This record gives C-alpha cells, structure tokens and sequence, in this order.
C-alpha cells in the first residue's frame, strides 16, 4: 500500500526533484570553482565542480551531515581554483541554510502527503468487513470454482472457511439463501440494517450511487 | 551540537581562553533549547500538517452516505473475477503440480533460501 | 385584551434583586438602554408589591400610575419584586419583560465570590431562583438574552421595540 | 554494524568517502545512496505512518470518555465569567470616579493597544541590540531605555488592573503571565541596583524580558486553542516527560558502570563526551539520543573494552538498544503530545469559530486572422524543449573557464534561447500584450516565461561588453525548469497545494521563528564572546 | 498481611528515590580508584539491600 501510495503521487517527489536541481545548479555556479583540498570539506569527495558532484554534497547536507563545515568552507576568502585563470562567496548562509529549510520541509510535505492519501489503510480495526476478507473470499470461491464459471453451482456448506469475522444458529442458512453471492455476502455480512425490505433499499442505493449488470444484482 | 556545548562548558568570562569544566550548568541553555525547538516545536510541525492535510481530505466526507467503509464495500462490486491456475489435465503432469503446489514444498524452499543466505 | 398604550418593560435578571450580583446587571443594562431613546422611553423606579395586580394599604394606588405613565406615550419599570413571569403574569397587562438568564449554573457562584465573602451564603438563594428561572419556556421569555458582553445584548434590546414604532 | 551506522544516517559520508578512496567514484554511490534512500527515508515515513495511525485510533477511542467536550465546557465557562464580569465592572461606574468610564474605553481603544506593541517592540530593539563589543554609548542607552520600558509597562499594569476588576483582570490566563513579567522586572530593578545580581539572575531576569515579546500574538486564535488545550493537558504532558527522564537517567546509570573511567586512552584528551560522572553521563547519553556522534562515542565505548574482538565490543549491543528505543520513545512521546494537543485544539477552533459565525447570522495593433491552433503541439514541444535546456545547463562545466564544452552549450543556449523567443512572439495573437484587458498580466506565469528569457537574452547583450555583470545574469538563468510549472497541469496543483499548506501552517512557524529569537537573546547575554580561545 | 494496609508504599518509594540518588553521586574511577563517598556509599548499599529483603519477605 506504501508503494502504492507512493506511485500515485509522481508530482510530489517531482517537486523535491526540482528544488535538488535548481540548489545544484546554483551551487555549481556560485561556489564551483573552490579549491579542491583535504583538511577542508570541500575536497576530492565534496565539491560542486560536477553536477553529480554538487547532487551529492546536497544529498549530504539533506541527511544533515557536518553540512555546517561545507557552509564554512564555502564562505570567502577561500583560494580559488587552478583550471581557473579570490574565490568563494558569503552567499554560502543563504544557499545551505535555506536549503535545509526547505528540503526538510519538502520531504515532510512527500511524507504526509503520502502517509494521508494512505490514511484509509493506516487506521483500521481490522475486525469489519475490508478488502482482505473479500480478497480470502475470492481465493476460496476460486478454490470450489475454475475460471468465470459459478452461477449457482452449490449443494454445500462447507463453506465454513469463513471464519467466525464475516453455523451460529443457521444464519449462515439465510445469508446463503438471502459475483452476485459476493455483493449479497458484503451487504448483509454488514449487517447494517433489518427491516425487511433492505433488497429493495439495495437497489435504489446501488442506482443513485452507480454500471454495470444489475439485472441480477439484487436477487 | 557537542563541539560548541563543550565550548560554552568551558566558556571563563568575557575576552577570556576557556577553563576547563568552568560550568556545567550551561548545558541547560543546551537541553531545554534542544528539546523545544527541535524535538517538540517541529513535531508539533509534523502533527499539524497531519491534521490539516486530513481536514482537507475530509471535505468530501459526504455524510448522506453512511460510513466509508462501506464506500469501499460499494467500490468492491468489481471483485468475483476469474483467476488462472491450470488445473491439471495429464496424469503425469499433475503429481508434480500438486508436489509443488503443496504447502510442504515452499517451507522446503524458504529454508533453501535461508541457507543460502547463510 | 388592550395594550395601556405601551407595554411596560420590567427585567426579570438571573436571580433576586435583593441582592448586588443580579441589580448591577440590570443598572448596566438600564444605563445603555435609557442612553439611546430619548422622547421614546421613560424610566421609572417601582418598590411596591405589583405583583398583586388588578385589571396592601400603599399598594392600593400603586398599579394605576403605570398605566398614566404609559399613557403618556415605550416606558421601563424598575421593581423588586418581579422575579418570573408568574408572578407577573397572573393578570393581562400585555408588557413585555427583559428575561435575562445565564445559561449556565456554574458562573453564577464564582461571580458570588467576586467582590466580598460576606454575601457568599446567599448564593443557594441565589441559584435557586435562577435555577427557578432555568426551565420557563421560550414563549413566556419573550426577551431571549443569551450572551456575555453588554456592546452587543444592548442592540439586541433595540430590536424588540419598534414593533408598532 | 556499518550497516546499521548508514542507516541512522550519521557517519554514511565518511564509510562511502574511504569506500570512494578504496575502489573509485565510480559504482559506491549506488550503493550508498540506495542504502540511505530505502532504509533511512522510506523506514522513516513508514514509522511516522504507523505511529500516525495508532494516534488516529486514539484519537477516536477517545470518544468515549468526551475529553473534547471538557475542554469545551472549559473554554466556554472561562469565556463567559469574563464577559459577565464586563457586565458587573461597567455596571459599577453609575468620590468622584468619571476617569474610569474613559480609561476602559481608552484601555479597549486599538491606539492604546497598538502604543502596547510599539513598546513591546522598542523593548525587543533595546534587548537585541547586544553586541560583542558595543560602544559605550550604547550600553547606558540599552539601560535608560530598559528603565523607562519597565516604567511604562508597570504603568499600563497598574491602569489595566484598576480600568477593570482585579478579580477580574487575573482570570485571562495572558494577564496573569504579563503580571509576572512585569513583576520579574521590578525584581530585576530591586537586584541590579541593590548589585547583589548574579549570572544566574543576568539570566533569568532578563530570560523573563525578552517573554514580554509574548505580548504579540495573542489576537492569532488556532495558537490561542492550541496553548489551551496544551494547559490543559498538562498532566499528561508532564507524566510523558517524566518518564522519557527516567529512561535517561538508567541508561545514564548503565552508562557510567560500564563505560566509568574507561574511556581514559594515551591520546590526547579529545573525548569531552565521556561517561566519568553523573552530569557528564547524562550529556554524552542525551548526544547519543539525538545521535549526533553516535559513532565516536560507541568507537570509543568498544575500544574500551579491547579492540575489535568477540567479548570486547559487544558493547555495541548498549549504543544500539540506546538509539534504538530511545528515539522510538522520543518520537512517541512528542507525537503524541503534539497531535492529541494539535487535533483536539483544532477541533475548539472548527467549533468556536464556526459557533460564534453562526450565532452573529442568526442574530441577524491588430485582431484579425490569428493563429492560436495547434496549442496541443507547443504544449509538448515546449516541454521537451526546457527539459533539454535543463540539461543543458547542468552539463555546464564551472572549473575551467574556456572549457570545450562551454562552447557547445554556449550554441545550444544560442538555439533555445532563440526558439523560446518563439512562443513569445507567438502569443502576442493570444490576448494580452498589456491590450485586451491585459489578459497576459493576470496569470504571471506568462510574464515568468518572458522574464527569463528576457534575462537570458540580457545576458547576451551584455555579453558584447563581456563584463562581469553577467555574473549574476548567468546565475539566475536556473529559473528555466520552473518554466515547467506553467506547463503541466499537474504540477501545478501540487506547487498551489505546498502555498496553501504554507499559508495554513504559518502561525506555528511565526511562534518558532519568535521563539528562536529568545533563544538567540539568551545565548547573547550568556556567551557575548566567552567563547574565545588561544 | 495487614501491614500493606497501611500506607508504607511511599516509605518504599522514597526508599527507591534515595537510590537512586546514592546511584548518582557514586563516581566510577578508572582502576579500582575510590574517594571516601564511594566507601560510604557502600555500607548505604548494605543498607538498601536490607530494606528491599525485608519488604521481600513481608510481600
Ligand atoms: C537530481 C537527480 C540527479 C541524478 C544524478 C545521476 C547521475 C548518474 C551518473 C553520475 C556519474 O557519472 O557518476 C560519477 C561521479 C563523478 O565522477 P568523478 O570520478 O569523481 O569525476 C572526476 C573525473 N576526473 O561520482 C558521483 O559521485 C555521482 C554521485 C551521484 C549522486 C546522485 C544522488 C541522487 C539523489
Ligand atoms: C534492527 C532495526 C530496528 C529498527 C531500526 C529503525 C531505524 C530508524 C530508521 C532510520 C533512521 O533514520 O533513524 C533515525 C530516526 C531519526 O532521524 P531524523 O528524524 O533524520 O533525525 O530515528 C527513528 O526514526 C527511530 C525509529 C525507531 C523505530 C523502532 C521500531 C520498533 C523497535
Ligand atoms: C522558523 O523556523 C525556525 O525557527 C527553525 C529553524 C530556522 N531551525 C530549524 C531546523 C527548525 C526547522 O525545523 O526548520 C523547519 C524545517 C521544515 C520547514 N520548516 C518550516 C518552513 C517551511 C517552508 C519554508 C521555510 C520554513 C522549517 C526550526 C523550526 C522548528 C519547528 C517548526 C518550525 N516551523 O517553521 O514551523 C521551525
Ligand atoms: C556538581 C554538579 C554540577 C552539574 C550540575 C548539573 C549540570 C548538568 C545537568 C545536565 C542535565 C541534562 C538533562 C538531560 C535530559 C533530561
Ligand atoms: C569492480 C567491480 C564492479 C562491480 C559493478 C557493480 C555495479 C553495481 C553494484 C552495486 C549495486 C547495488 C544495488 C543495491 C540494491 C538495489
Ligand atoms: C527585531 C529586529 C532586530 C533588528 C536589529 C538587530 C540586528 C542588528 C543589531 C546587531 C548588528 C551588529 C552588526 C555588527
Ligand atoms: C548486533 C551485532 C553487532 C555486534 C556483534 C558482535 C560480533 C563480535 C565479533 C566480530 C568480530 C570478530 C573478530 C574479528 C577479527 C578482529
Ligand atoms: C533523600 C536524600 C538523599 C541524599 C543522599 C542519601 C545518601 C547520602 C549518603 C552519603 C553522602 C555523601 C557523604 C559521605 C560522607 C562524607
Ligand atoms: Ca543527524
Ligand atoms: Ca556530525
């Protein structure tokens, strides 16, 4: 469901994704011609002199990892580089604390947004009706009939693989009796209503709500 | 974060070097400033975009229809759909189906899997 | 029956007059109220029992005042003795009644103890009029008074007199 | 063990970077970023999740007893024993007393509270102007004008105070804090001039100044419902800290009997963050718990007990359950104190804003033979066209400076710069143009598009100077993706989505960015250049 | 049986407390190195261990 989630929303991330190139292109262009040194933190490993290199640093700086000391050897006063004919500049607070700012936001609004359009699955008793008794359901129905090919087909009751969830005193009889069985199972294993005359309620619900063959539907 | 409480440890008196240990109470300035802007003030953040992403998740709560349980009840009625399997049809074909559509077949292989893994 | 050519205006207030927390109530309110209706409302303070009403030596003359006053063309009642409509409702004046009411029990006691402990005792008597007061019907509490601050509750008297002017 | 040291995401650059020195730049950062990305993002979302969950079940299972309704209850009756106390104070005004009449409609008049802020702010200006080393003029300004403020606001104190009932003036929780900072600035006064003051007191004298800032932001009304219902909960709040200290202190405790002198190496003594004693115990665990170098403090914990070895650093097993079900319990805590406080204070303003509404309701050139066709093609060409100049610009190359390359991209940019000159003069059939209305000015996204490309051709005609202006107007060329913000409809609703959220979060940002500003203040009065070294 | 009537729990709790707080002041030198409060320490220890059998017992 997470994945699922997570692919249905491909903006949310392309957003990060934007902002990751847009701070990587400016830091190529403000800070790229800094001196590749050791004993600094912009070295052979750090440095924003390849966009890969700069899409590192500032992956490095997201996970917050001494992003502090690269904000301070970014600062001016720096020796510039020798492929350039001095260097670094004090933009370095705007561009590495801002970026924090705004990736850490950024990613808590992926996080939510992915958290809440999953919000259904997330809180859940587990105990009424939902998707995964339908789908044991399913499986099972499949096991007493081959593809496509159950229409009443029926003489048992060994359909006791229902757990005690959805023969206490024979309603199994009249929830059997009163893809058909699976919509008669799902309206009455709800148990929501009993008056009597709930078929007929069915069917205004499912026109007013709705497709497809509800010509048997309510039988 | 330890470089500078340890800093401001050992923090003496105004255009003064350190002492070492000169006061540790300091860490104080260090804990509680840790623990409201930090933990508290940007968990209380996370907690209210939770809140206002499900306020604007619940506008189309849609209370003339009942629970949303059974909205996905209702949205299920295109489940009851076939499944493949291949049901065996020749006698020398279906032992080894059934063999390796057993039960005693796939615990074999997660212990396979396991092993190999070791 | 007919109207005395106005309809006296007596305020019921939350509790009994006899005591601080309810008459200062209806001194602010009087205060604002006589403050917007100059030539349209005559104030006037009444002491006497007019419960006992027709339509007791000093309240032999009492009643009969009101009507010359109203007359005179709409006209407020001040009394102490007016503390629900039933005692006031057994004879057909035609008024209309202010029915301040707090709706809640519990604001009443902490306001006993506001100024000074030595009315505290009193404030039984004090609920339980106003408990007295809590259950009498919308339709005999013409005057609905729900809220909290003056600026507002003195509008909302505004309304219910112009119903002939 | 190196695993686990990535996964918490401090210590993952060093264990790529010696990686990167061993076998190349080359594959590692897969690995490595892959690692980080699945296991530290996504197990993080997943945690925020379930915890998520399990506070909404709570939340709902907290139906039952009607808590909500208590806060409610509250919140009306404290409502309302002001607002009849309004009632009583101006029923009492009928030993002449006609200044008080006046001075409460003076005290609720907008200029008297807008002089109140005013104040508060030059109070602020006077406490923020600290300064290493300030001229000496400036320290007896900041104490004359720390006087004159501490008189004026005991001044509109005592007014506030007489204006209304005293009974009355203490029940709003806001006016009984002003009263104590005020009267934490007559205590600053009686100790600064009798000079028996301490840095204790330099402290928390001027701690309670800088709270006077609070005086803003009591009209904002979701942080008022907020604060509420966080004193209300109070007993829950504490309960949850205490026992968050309590699993500090025995991990502290197992600390200092296993690692208790220990830690002492022939090296230099570089490790501050030692387990020697009870206080130094309790920060070296509180530096783990928020995992700031977790790992030198556990390199140091094994190396204690032999190196690398089968007993010996089995003491991993302490620094794992620590970061572990420390930060679990850390983030429990302040997720459930800060949504079962955030939810339900919420839920007064959903039912007291929409409450008070309801009851004030029921109270009462040329355009001819254009060309606008074929917008489905642009609408995919131009995509196509700023996903490539992207590219193109991040293919630049910044060390050298007549790089090969450059001039290649040099010719793209010629070509784009050109095509994207294109459309602008395209739309000039489609109404706008400052004509017809200036339908082109009311969506700025139009006038984005023609503002970079407008710079990316400045640019080039600064270019034929060739000076270094252009600096800049390089720079600012990185505006070209947003381009794509215009152009997919989509993305669109997501980049309106994250301003809407801004704008619905940003009175908790205020309160942040507000009281960071204390702590700012504090950290001034406390360390105002103690942090030298030799 | 009758002696947990009687409200002693907190007497045990404030037993807890005081050792939690004669935890604290005990500083683990390095190598077997002990100032005086770690000697007294120890006999408060014997103490406390007393008072825990005790309650053992009764509970
Ligand atoms: C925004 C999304 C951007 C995606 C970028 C993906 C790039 C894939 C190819 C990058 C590549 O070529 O890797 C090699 C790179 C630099 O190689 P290097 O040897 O150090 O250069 C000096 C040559 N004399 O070495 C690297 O460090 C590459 C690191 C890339 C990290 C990407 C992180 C994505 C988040
Ligand atoms: C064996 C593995 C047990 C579970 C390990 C989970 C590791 C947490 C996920 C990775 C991580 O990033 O941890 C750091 C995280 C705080 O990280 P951040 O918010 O960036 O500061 O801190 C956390 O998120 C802690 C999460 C604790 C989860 C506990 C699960 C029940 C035990
Ligand atoms: C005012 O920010 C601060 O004082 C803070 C500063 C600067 N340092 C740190 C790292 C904090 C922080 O987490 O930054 C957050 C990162 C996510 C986005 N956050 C809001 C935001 C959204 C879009 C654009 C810009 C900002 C700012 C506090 C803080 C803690 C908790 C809440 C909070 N807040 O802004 O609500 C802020
Ligand atoms: C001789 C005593 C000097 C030290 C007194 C206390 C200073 C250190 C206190 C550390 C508190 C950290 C709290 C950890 C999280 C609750
Ligand atoms: C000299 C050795 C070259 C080996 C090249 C391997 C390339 C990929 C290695 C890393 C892939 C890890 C993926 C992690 C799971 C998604
Ligand atoms: C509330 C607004 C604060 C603005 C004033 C504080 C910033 C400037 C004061 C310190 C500047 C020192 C520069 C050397
Ligand atoms: C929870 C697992 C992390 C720690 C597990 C303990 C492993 C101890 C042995 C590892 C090293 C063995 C000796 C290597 C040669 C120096
Ligand atoms: C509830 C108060 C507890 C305070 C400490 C209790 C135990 C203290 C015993 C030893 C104190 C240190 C001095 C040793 C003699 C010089
Ligand atoms: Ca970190
Ligand atoms: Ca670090």
């Amino acid at each position: 469901t997470f994945i699922k989630s997570f692919q249905a929303l491909p903006y949310v991330a392309l957003l990060i994704v934007m902002l990751f190139f847009i701070y990587a292109v400016i830091g190529m262009q403000v800070f790229g011609k800094i001196a590749l040194n050791d004993t600094t933190e912009i070295n052979r490993n750090n440095n924003f002199q390849t966009f890969p290199q700069a899409v590192l640093l500032l992956f490095r700086c997201a996970t917050g990892e001494a992003w502090q000391d690269i904000m301070l050897a970014c600062m001016p006063g720096k020796k510039c580089a020798p492929e350039s004919e001095p260097c670094g500049s004090s933009f370095a607070v705007f561009y590495f604390i801002s970026f924090y700012m705004l990736c850490a936001f950024l990613i808590i609004n992926l996080f939510v947004a992915v958290i809440m359009d999953n919000f259904d699955y997330l809180t859940r008793d587990w105990s009424i009706l939902g998707p995964h008794h339908l789908d044991e359901f399913k499986r099972i129905w499949a096991e007493y009939d081959p593809e496509a090919k159950g229409r009443i087909k029926h003489l048992d009751v060994v359909t006791l693989l229902r757990r005690i969830q959805p023969c206490p005193h024979r309603v199994a009889c009249k929830r059997l009796v009163s893809n058909a069985t699976l919509f008669a199972l799902v309206r009455t294993a709800l148990r929501i209503k009993t008056e009597g005359n709930l078929e007929q309620a069915n069917e205004e619900l499912r026109a007013i709500i709705k497709k497809l063959l509800d010509q048997v539907v309510p039988p | 974060w330890p470089e500078l409480l340890y800093r401001s440890i050992d923090s003496h008196t105004e255009d003064k070097g350190p002492i070492y240990n000169y006061r540790v109470e300091i860490s104080i300035f260090f804990i509680i400033y840790i623990i409201i802007i930090a933990f508290f003030m940007m968990n209380i953040f996370v907690g209210f975009v939770i809140v206002t992403f499900q306020e604007q998740g619940e506008q189309e709560y849609k209370n003339c229809e009942l629970d949303k349980n059974q909205r996905q009840c209702v949205e299920y009625a295109l489940k009851a759909r076939p499944l493949r399997r291949y049901i065996p049809k020749n006698q020398h074909q279906y032992k080894v189906w059934y063999v390796v559509n057993s039960t005693y077949f796939e615990y074999l292989m997660f212990v396979l899997i396991l092993l190999n893994t070791i | 029956d007919v109207v005395p050519s106005m309809r006296p205006v007596v305020l019921v207030g939350p509790s009994l007059k006899g005591y601080e927390v309810t008459d200062m109530m209806q001194k602010a309110l009087f205060d604002f109220l006589k403050h917007r209706f100059e030539g349209r409302i005559s104030i006037t303070r009444v002491t006497a029992d007019i419960s006992l009403a027709k339509r007791l030596a000093e309240v032999q003359s009492e009643i009969e005042r009101i009507f010359e006053l109203a007359r005179t063309l709409l006209v407020v009642l001040d009394a102490d003795t007016i503390n629900h409509p039933a005692q006031l409702s057994k004879t057909s004046l035609a008024p209309i009644i202010v029915y301040v009411k707090i709706s809640s029990p519990k604001v009443l006691q902490r306001l006993i103890k506001s100024r000074g402990k030595s009315q505290a005792k009193h404030l039984n008597v004090q609920m339980v009029a106003a408990d007295k007061l809590a259950q009498c019907p919308p339709e005999l509490f013409d005057v609905i008074l729900d809220e909290n601050q003056l600026e507002d509750a003195c509008e909302h008297l505004a309304d219910y007199l112009e119903a002939y002017w | 063990l190196t695993v686990f040291q990535c996964i918490t995401m401090e210590g993952w650059t060093d264990v790529l970077y010696w990686v990167n020195d061993a076998v190349g730049r080359d594959w590692p950062w897969i690995y490595f970023v892959t690692l980080i990305i699945i296991g530290s993002f996504f197990v993080l979302n997943l945690v925020l999740g379930v915890l998520s969950g399990e506070f909404s079940k709570e939340r709902e299972k907290a139906k039952a007893r009607g808590d909500f309704q208590k806060l409610r209850e509250k919140q009306q009756l404290e409502e309302d024993l002001k607002g009849y106390l309004d009632w009583i104070t101006q029923a009492e005004d009928i030993w002449n007393r006609f200044c008080r009449r006046k001075c409460r409609a003076a005290v609720k008049s907008n200029v008297f509270y807008w002089l109140v802020i005013f104040l508060v702010f030059l109070n602020t200006l006077t406490i923020a102007s600290e300064h290493y080393n300030q001229p000496n003029w400036l320290t007896e300004v900041q104490d004359t004008a720390n006087k004159a403020l501490l008189a004026l606001f005991t001044a509109e104190m005592l007014l506030k105070m007489y204006s209304l009932g005293l009974q009355a003036y203490f029940v709003s929780l806001f006016n009984r804090f002003d009263c104590f900072v005020v009267c934490g600035g007559i205590l600053e006064t009686i100790l600064v001039e009798t000079k028996i003051m301490s840095p204790l007191g330099i402290s928390v004298l001027r701690c309670v100044r800088l709270l006077r800032i609070f005086k803003i932001t009591r009209y904002w009304n979701s942080l008022s419902n907020l604060v509420a219902s966080l004193l209300n909960s109070v007993r829950s709040i504490a309960s949850l800290l205490l026992l968050l200290f309590l699993f500090i202190i025995i991990f502290s405790l197992l600390g200092m009997q296993l690692f208790g002198g220990k830690f002492n190496f022939d090296e230099m003594q570089t490790r501050r963050s030692t387990f020697d004693n009870f206080p130094q115990s309790l920060l070296t665990v509180f530096q783990i718990l928020t995992g700031e170098d977790w790992n030198s403090v556990m390199y140091d914990g094994i190396m204690a007990y032999g190196g690398p070895s089968f007993p010996g650093m089995l003491v991993c097993i302490y620094f794992i359950i620590l970061f572990i079900c420390g930060n679990y319990i850390l983030l429990n805590v302040f997720l459930a104190i800060a949504v079962d406080n955030l939810a339900d204070a919420e839920s007064l303003t959903s039912a007291q804003k929409e409450e008070e509404e309801e009851k004030e309701r029921k109270k009462l050139f040329r355009l001819q033979c254009h060309r606008i066709v074929n917008d489905t093609i642009f609408t995919n060409l131009i995509l196509f066209f700023i996903l490539l100049s992207s590219i193109s610009l991040a293919a630049e190359d910044p060390v050298q400076h007549t790089s090969f390359r450059n001039h290649i991209l040099f010719y793209f940019d010629i070509v784009f710069t050109t095509i994207f000159t294109l459309e602008i003069i395209l739309k000039m059939t489609a109404y706008g143009a400052f004509l017809h209305k200036g339908s082109f000015c009311r969506n700025y996204f139009n006038i984005l598009d023609l503002l970079v490309v407008s710079v990316s051709l400045i640019s080039f005609g600064i270019q034929s100077s060739a000076i270094n202006v252009v600096k800049i107007l390089r720079v600012l060329r990185v505006l070209r993706p947003l381009r794509a913000i215009n152009r997919a409809k989509g993305l669109k609703h997501v980049v309106q989505c994250v301003f809407v959220a801004i704008r619905t979060i940003g009175n908790i940002v205020i309160v942040t960015t507000l009281l960071q500003f204390m702590f700012a203040c504090i950290g001034v009065q406390l360390f105002k250049g103690k942090l030298y070294t030799c | 049986s009758i002696v947990e009537w009687k409200p002693f729990e907190i007497i045990i709790l404030l037993t807890i407390f005081a050792n939690c707080v004669a935890l604290a002041i005990y500083i683990p030198f390095p190598e077997d190195d002990s100032n005086a409060t770690n000697s007294n320490l120890e006999r408060v220890e014997y103490l406390f261990l007393i008072i825990f059998t005790v309650e053992a017992f009764l509970k």
